[PDB]
């Protein structure tokens, strides 16, 4: 927010510092935008620990 | 704590043993390589992945 | 039985009230506005969609 800078492995992959990046990450609509994806891995969702 | 769910699964099976997934999930979401758009490998690992 | 899960929350939520799901989802699979190859209404729907 208010300053849109990719923060972690993201902010090696958009500015260009690395060229692949294998690593659980999440393919969202602004993740899309910047930089292309693969395929997914496997199928997941948000679930509760307690 | 909701979080990523084989991340919630993978401690449920790690021995300290006192979390549990609840419910299932909550999304869908995608686990996919992050690489430059426009790739230099992008279309290899596309299918590779597949 | 087995079936979709958006599928089983309607059947449940009708009111003869005895059936129940059990289990969280299986996996992750996506329901999507299909066009056969060659299709070109095929784009301007999936940016319709989206």
């Amino acid at each position: 927010a208010d300053t849109k800078i990719w923060n972690g492995m993201v902010g090696e992959l958009v500015y260009g510092k690395a060229d692949i990046a294998i690593a659980p990450l999440t393919i969202t609509l602004v993740r899309e935008e910047v930089i292309d994806f693969s395929k997914p891995f496997m199928s997941l969702g948000i679930s509760i620990m307690i | 704590y909701l979080l990523e769910s084989t991340m919630n699964e993978y401690i449920e099976q790690r021995k300290p043993c006192d979390t549990m997934k609840v419910g299932g999930n909550l999304d869908s979401k995608g686990y996919g390589i992050a690489t430059p758009k426009g790739s230099s490998l992008g279309t290899p690992v596309n299918l590779a992945v597949l």
